[PDB]
């Protein structure tokens, strides 16, 4: 993958000046709604948080976004710890990021271009692959 | 596999869309031509942006029909019979486009829509899907 | 959806999976499990190949449905029902992964039949992508 | 991508010691009923023959396996054919190949184990991804 000064800008920007946090709180939320069977993995830690979990998440892309040219090498152990550790369905992973790109649209709205849809699908496009390496 | 809830939701999505279908079909189609390029290859338009005058007309025709489907919610499968036949008979799309276009319809009205909750979503997304279904019904 | 002609071949596939559910259901699965590696986080076995005892369990329970479900044609919506509601709301088994197994199956059947043509091959897809239609359908 | 030596000499070896055109001419037979859409691209095409489009499609997968190294570049100009002359839907490319899969394993019955098919699946989606590459 190669990126364009603009998308570089377009992702590090957002996560420097828009609550990344929030965004992914709701699209967690949003996911275990439409995506029900996504609970699976939750259902079973009793003092899961949603808006902790986001924290979480949200770490993990914002050091993405600093090593974008390298998220398969720095994801390998968050990669090898969902597949080996955690269970997790790696076809699940699309699910919570296609949230994030319903909540990115619903946040910007009509500046949420098709154009700008495209840098953030081609980027979690990027992470989705990073995450779903190791799995073997 | 609609209840009183999801129906009443639909219609009044659908009654938004009805406004301008146009508008909402043609950013809907941009989208989809942004996100999955290869959805391009059915249509020789030299403007594939929300602007084009032929993505206009298609992104209308594509809404009415969806506006229609969320009206015949109850009969479905006879509703979109002849959409049905069009696409996998005449038209020949490959089916696994149809849930492309689902998904950026999506994108569509959460920029547009005051409110887009988890439950509105999901009342929208089983719409979709049951139209994709029922689309992808008479190719073989 | 199925001619006079696919339930009859429909039918000659059904008594050759019969015949060994498990050691077929387990081809299926180790196929499955190689193609698609995130599959195998649903199974906590030791061997995910064909020769696993715990594979080809699993594998018989399968095969045996879809044994069942080429008897149930005419009305797999009603049939497939509890199993539905397992995988839906039980199981919470993600549904982009019936598909994937689907084109396992046929993969098998490739290697095991005597004549598995292309008009055989169409008349098994159909079957399977009911059944996965189905399964999918009490998700939400 | 890596190969190891272990698939290097499946692939090669098998379009070596096998009728690939035969293989890939009964797939394109086998694509046209299982999947009648994928017959749109010929409907004009008056004097199109199965036999004679496979030889043509068996010597670019020859190609790519001469150079497995280095597909996506290859298939550069072959890719921008399908996308701008051809205007194939992309999403179609793997119907083709999971027919040549379909046929391999009919063809090698219990030979085609496992373990090898996901050689050739692995194969035919760096294939894939190097035809499907130009599209913008
Ligand atoms: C695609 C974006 C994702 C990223 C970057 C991501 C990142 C993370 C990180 C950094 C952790 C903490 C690792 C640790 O415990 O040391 C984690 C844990 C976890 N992730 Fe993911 N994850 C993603 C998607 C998902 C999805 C979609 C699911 C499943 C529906 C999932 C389920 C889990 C679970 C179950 C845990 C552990 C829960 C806990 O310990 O509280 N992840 N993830
Ligand atoms: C939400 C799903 C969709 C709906 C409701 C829909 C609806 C329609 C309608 C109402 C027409 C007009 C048919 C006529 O002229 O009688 C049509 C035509 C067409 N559709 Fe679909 N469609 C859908 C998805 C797609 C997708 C995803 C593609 C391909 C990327 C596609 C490609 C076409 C083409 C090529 C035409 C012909 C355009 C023309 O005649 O100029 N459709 N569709
Ligand atoms: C498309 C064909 C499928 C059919 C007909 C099918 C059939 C079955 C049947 C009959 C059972 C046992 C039902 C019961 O005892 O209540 C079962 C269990 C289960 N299925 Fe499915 N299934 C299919 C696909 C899948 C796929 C693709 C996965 C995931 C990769 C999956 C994961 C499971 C799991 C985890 C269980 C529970 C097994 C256990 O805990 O022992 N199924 N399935
Ligand atoms: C990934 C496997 C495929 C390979 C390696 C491949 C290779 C080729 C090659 C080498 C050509 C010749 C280009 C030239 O004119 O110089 C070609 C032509 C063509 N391909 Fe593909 N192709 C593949 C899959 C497909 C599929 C799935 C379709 C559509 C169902 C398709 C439709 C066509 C058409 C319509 C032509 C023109 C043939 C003619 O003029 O008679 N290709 N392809």
């Amino acid at each position: 993958v190669h990126w364009t000064q603009e998308e570089r800008d377009e992702i590090s920007k957002t996560f420097q000046g828009t609550d990344m946090k929030t965004v992914v709180t709701q699209a967690l939320d949003r996911m275990f709604k439409v995506y029900p069977w996504t609970n699976r993995y939750f259902q079973k830690r009793t003092d899961f948080r949603s808006s902790i979990h986001a924290g979480i998440v949200v770490g993990a892309l914002q050091d993405a976004v600093k090593h974008m040219d390298d998220v398969k090498t720095l994801f390998k152990d968050l990669s090898k710890k969902h597949a080996d550790d955690l269970h997790v369905d790696p076809g699940s992973f699309h699910l919570l990021t296609d949230c994030i790109i319903v909540e990115l649209a619903y946040l910007r709205k009509d500046c949420f271009t098709p154009h700008i849809q495209g840098i953030w699908d081609k980027f979690f496009e990027v992470v989705i692959d990073a995450i779903s390496k190791q799995y073997h | 596999a609609f209840t009183a809830c999801e129906k009443q939701t639909i219609g009044k999505i659908a009654q938004v869309l009805a406004k301008s279908p146009e508008a909402y079909g043609a950013e809907c189609l941009a989208r989809l031509f942004v996100t999955h390029p290869g959805s391009k290859s059915y249509f020789e338009y030299k403007d594939y942006s929300a602007a084009g005058a032929k993505v206009q007309v298609h992104g209308g025709k594509v809404i009415r029909a969806v506006v229609k489907a969320a009206e015949h919610v109850d009969d479905l499968h006879s509703h979109l019979e002849t959409l049905a036949l069009t696409h996998g008979k005449k038209l020949l799309v490959d089916p696994q486009n149809f849930p492309m276009l689902s998904e950026c319809i999506i994108v569509t009205l959460a920029t547009h829509l005051t409110e887009f909750s988890p439950d509105t979503h999901c009342a929208v997304d089983k719409l979709l899907s049951a139209i994709c279904q029922e689309l992808s019904s008479r190719y073989r």
